[PDB]
């Protein structure tokens, strides 16, 4: 077995197929429904990646594409509220008597590694490119290239590797900044004060998705 | 819990009551979207129809174009029978005004023949008459004119 | 300490804000800018000017939930 | 407060996930990309219709060009040789009269001079006439002179 | 320490006070800039001028409150 | 301790004081330049600036009521 | 002394965050003002306003880890 | 506490300073610089600086009377 | 006494983040003045951002991993 | 706490000048712009320049004097 | 000269000679019975006299060739005269000596702060009046530093403006009052408050600048010997000069306020 | 208690070098940029180069003397 | 230190100061100031006035000129009036003269006819004689006819 | 204490500073205010001695002025009076010219009358002698003799 | 105290990283500013923008290395 | 308490450098904005530059020795 957000990491994994099916099923000229608002962000988005280079619109686009798409949703599946109000039990609904409460109704993305898994996919194919592309080059260390120049190569390498590790870690702070944002208004009120900014959040992790896609595009643009 | 429900509905409440007053302007857009895609699409239809429709086109301008050349043919053809009908009329007129000089001539020269004939017949005649007066003259006496001398004193 | 929560509390909430509270003052200061020589691009630039907004008005929540992690 | 086996297990979900999506949607984008990319072939075809309908307004014109040409050309030689024939008439016309009317009228002349001549009672009476004209007249000449009868 | 609960009552009322207290600042600074700039969009961006100052005024809000449920 | 109290009526008021002590500074500043630029909006204008600061000031006394009220 | 990592567990987060909470608005509202004389070179230069943010907020993300890392 | 209210008073002071020592920084650099670009405009955009910085020297004064009071 | 570690962990990392915090977001930001002035020597300075980058946040992470030890 | 008073008669005057020691060099800077722009007003503005550097440095005495009644009584 | 520099004599009586500080908040002559005799007020009146003497001086063998100290004392003037005709003309020959009372008695009282030896100078390391039994009263207070003097100055300078404030739109100032809806009410009440700072602000700002002089003159004495004093003494009379000018400036720029 | 004086010294050591630390490059900065607004004018320019070093690099010294008092 | 006795005593001398000031150093300098703005607008006023009042001798000069040149004109057209009166009765008494002479001359005419007279004398006997002078050898006499030399004309 | 005497030396070492770099600027510019106030002075002395010398040259000059217009004046009166005068000798000569030629015509008129006399009186004596003679020789003189003497040959 | 020399490693390796980590952004975007206006003195700018790094980085490591002796 | 030394060493060693150390980049920054500009005044603000470097490494170097001084 495993914990309730790994139980939760099926949720939307099996929507994103789904929608990817759908969007198989629905993907034509002037489409209305399914294709009509969404694939032009998309596009949009695709010129984003082309806006970041032709070979990132395609040297790891199902690599990164699939995730922030999902995450799309993904955000919007951490925006809705209720899951989880009554404990699943793995005075309160699942005070008295706790059987640990694990509610699956919760957002697996909050899990550092549903951060990492797209992450690491895309972090992972921009390295490979990165040694197609560069290789030794993409840690250069150019010893002594301008007069003692050579920690240009490893200070940056060094950062480009903690950057990685940062786009897990961000996207999961990200991913967690919604979970703690959603009792901040909990106890603090009874009634309409998390919708201040729950929809900015979910934008927000809306954007965030297309950080990690402009990470995974950026990732990219440092692998070019 | 209570709290967690009644947070959970006015959050849901707040975010469908964005959502319509949003998607209002935003279903307008989205419309328009998919309005500019089918107007792509049908310039396409119409593109495609034009190519095919060049052919029936060709064909128009091809018959509007013979139609002109049976015009300019059958104008020919009128311009041709005028322009004959007055050279025609114009070798008439000119064989009729050169006959009549003819004519006239001819009888112009009948009458100066006839004129030049009595003026040679008065002259002869003159002629004649001198040839015998002085015959004359010496048979009845030239005394006459001796006494139309004496007269004329 | 007793009121070592207390403290701690009032620590994140007073400290995070301000950044944040700075970071907003910066954003919206050179978008008027911005928007006020161009009227018409401001469709285009209001839409970026939300999205720091998104992030810099989050960036105070952080300590903001985390003090009440020891508010209670 | 983290399991490597639900770390894992997520890992996978999102793994298999991207993988089937990536499968299902590589056509999507390939039929997107189509169905924009055919107004660059209907750019082509529109262009290529407007020079055939060109092509086609340039060859009526100049087939209604050359039709006129060629009906100003047969009515210009109609014309001509209407009026060569007609002017070989004329001038056959013309020298005929005035070859036969002329001859004619000297013939005439001629024939109206003789017998004139031989009309001399008209002469006879002109010497009648001249006869006692103010000369032997009131004294008229010795029998006369018949010479100049005779002369006439 | 047992007026630590009342300096921890009047440490985030000042600390928030000073970074939204800058942020209006700035704001109002840029706007008003702009304004003597553009009076036609004038109307407009004024309500753009008064949305970071709720966003800041309500950050300085967070701390008094907390004082409050500690005071 | 004994000064807890009292240093907590430093705090805020210390505290508060800055922010508003900067953010006062920059509004005028950014006025000054766009009331440079046009004295004619300026009556309009400078009202912004002159409501900049209650936007401002009213944080900036957040600690000194609650400082009399420790005091 | 007496629950000492009350205070720490809620400093960094406080502390750490209000810097990068200007950067960005530093970072948003220079672009603003950028992207304010051409909108359509944010194809080039939203890419770049992103990469530093992502640096920025990532040390934002350090208070958040660590005051459970030490709380707990 | 030993002189607890000793630092307690000896914080505010030096707290409150330096936020509205900007403040005069702000608005009289930028101002004079308007003035330097517009010598033209000298009789309401001066005094707009000095309401401000009245504005400004009184926030730094706050706690520096109630310093001596809880001193 | 008893997390003064405790407190030398928040110390390094509360302190030193927002150096490059406010450092490289004025680096990205005259950067984007730069990229906004010509993004034809983006190639040099984008890299010599990225330069600033890895000689600010370099020091960043110094007292991250410190604290750990 | 036997230093507690040299601590505090330490404590304002280390501060309350920062931003003095800031605003005196905004106020020289941009006055010193303003006067590279437009030499002609220097002999009126100055006396703008130092209307500031009197409002900045006697806010930056206090830490000074009030701290000497935490060391002098 | 080139590298002659040494400066290596301070090390001599320089800090086991001096006194560590022997600083204080005031000095108070007294000696007399009724009203207290200040030394810092003694040395006022001294000033003062010295100033009326300059005074004397000028205004004695007045001629309309400016020469000496009336070509000087003239050129001082004019351009105070100057500066207040730049800075307001509606009223600035209303109180323009005022000004320049207020202008020259710190003109002189930053010069009485540049008079040097007033510290060793008292009667009663050991010193001389420290080492008598009596306590060491030091002689020669600095009058600047009498803040009740600047206080004095500034409820003055606080009752010209009454006085500006009593011309204000009449006895109304009605701004400076209040307002009955709108911002300004908040804003206006907070200006009158600051107005009311103002002047409090003005005497504080002088009376700690002067006392920081003495403050510094007796740091440095405590530091060194003489070398850094020197350069530490010309920053705090041009200082003195700039407060001196600033402090009517102040007033002036409290008079344009009131002016508006 | 040990090393209260110590810590003491070091307060205004670090305090009151920042704020004159960080205005000498602003006085640095503002004529160096005015420097190259007009070479021309130098003598009666870079006079006032000086005037703000003073006000700002003997402020520092303020609490440095102070401070080895303590020491 | 917060004595009021002192602050009234620092008040005292300051006031007394700024009176003596006032009284000496204020009213001197005001003075000193006036005159020299008196003497600058003065000397402005003097340079203006002294250009206009050499104009204005300049322009009173000529005028002057013009006014005793007008004097002489009519002065001078008064004397040519007199002369044309003067040698209009010059004019007069010539005419006078001439028909005085005109008289004489027939008053001589009269005188003349009058000595006709003696040719009854004189041209009686002068004819006789010529009537002898032309009867050349002097015939005269029977020949002569004193009756026709005594009718005469 | 020692410490009077440091302040003393530092203060002697500072004005020694003072004056060695400040007291020239200072008396450079004290110098330079008194010497523009000195040219203002000189310039406004000489600007009011120019008006008073000014106004004095314009009533030298209108005096001059007057003068000359008053000698102007006088010689209109002068040449008035000897203008008339000879206006008037130049009738008097013209009138004793026509008085002159006056005499001389009648001198000639009475001249010609003799002459005109004697050529009518000649005129007269001939025509009676030719009517005398004329009758006298038609009888009285009728002589044979007149055909000798026409016989002369 | 047991972790005061703890407390003291960690101090100036989080205090002085603020001042390169921000100095050196002044250093690097002013000259980004400055090379991005024009890379012809690059070169030269470059190697005084290294001048300024260089004058602040060693700044950095000045209590660097000194905590770890005392760690 | 056996440590506010070493304390009071990463103090002076950490404070008072950031502020000097970031007004390094305020003369770098106002430099390369000038040196951006113009090359042959350089020389001239060469020393200029190194007018700041002098005025500003003086000051950061203070407590650096002055901590091992009293350490």
């Amino acid at each position: 077995p495993i914990t309730n957000s790994f139980v939760v990491a099926i949720i939307i994994d099996i929507f994103v197929i789904a929608l990817a099916v759908a969007a198989t099923r629905n993907l034509q000229m002037v489409p209305r429904g399914l294709q009509n608002v969404m694939e032009f962000i998309l596009e949009s988005l695709y010129n984003l990646f082309r806006n970041i280079n032709a070979k990132y619109v395609a040297t790891a686009f199902p690599l990164v594409a699939t995730i922030f798409l999902f995450v799309l949703f993904g955000n919007w599946f951490g925006l809705l509220p209720g899951v989880g109000s009554i404990g699943v039990c793995h005075h309160d609904t699942c005070a008295a008597q706790g059987k640990k409460l694990v509610p699956l109704f919760r957002a697996p993305a909050a899990d550092l590694n549903f951060t990492f898994a797209i992450a690491v996919i895309s972090f992972v194919f921009i390295e490979y490119w990165g040694f197609r592309a560069l290789g030794p080059g993409y840690l250069k260390k150019f010893f002594n290239t301008n007069g003692i120049m050579s920690f240009v190569g490893i200070i940056e390498f060094i950062s480009e590797l903690v950057k990685p590790f940062a786009l897990a870690f961000r996207l999961f702070g990200n991913i967690f900044a919604g979970e703690v944002l959603l009792v901040v208004m909990a106890f603090l009120v009874p009634l309409l004060l998390p919708l201040p900014f729950y929809g900015f959040e979910v934008f927000v992790g809306f954007i965030q998705a297309l950080i990690f896609a402009l990470l995974t595009y950026a990732f990219l643009n440092i692998a070019v | 819990p209570t709290l967690f429900i009644a947070q959970l509905i006015n959050f849901l409440l707040l975010i469908f009551i964005l959502r319509a007053l949003l998607y209002r302007p935003v279903m307008n857009l989205l419309n328009e979207r998919t309005r500019r895609i089918e107007e792509s699409v049908r310039d396409a239809e119409k593109v495609r129809e034009q190519l095919a429709n060049a052919r029936r086109d060709y064909e128009a301008e091809i018959a509007r174009a013979r139609q002109e050349a049976a015009k300019i043919v059958a104008q020919a053809q009128e311009r041709a029978k005028q322009q004959e009908a007055e050279i025609i009329a114009q070798a008439r007129r000119e064989a009729e005004r050169l006959k009549e000089e003819a004519r006239a001539q001819a009888e112009q020269e009948r009458i100066r023949m006839l004129s030049e004939a009595k003026s040679q017949i008065a002259d002869l005649v003159t002629l004649t008459a001198s040839r015998v007066l002085g015959a004359e003259l010496q048979a009845r006496g030239h005394d006459a004119l001796i006494a139309e001398s004496l007269a004329a004193l | 300490m007793e009121g070592l929560n207390l403290v701690a509390t009032a620590l994140a909430v007073g400290l995070g804000a301000i950044g944040p509270g700075v970071g907003i003052g910066i954003i919206v200061s050179g978008a008027v800018q911005a928007i006020g020589r161009n009227p018409e691009i401001e469709n285009r630039v209001v839409t970026y000017m939300f999205i720091g907004i998104a992030f810099t008005e989050a960036l105070a929540i952080f300590g903001l939930v985390i003090a009440f992690l020891i508010g209670f």
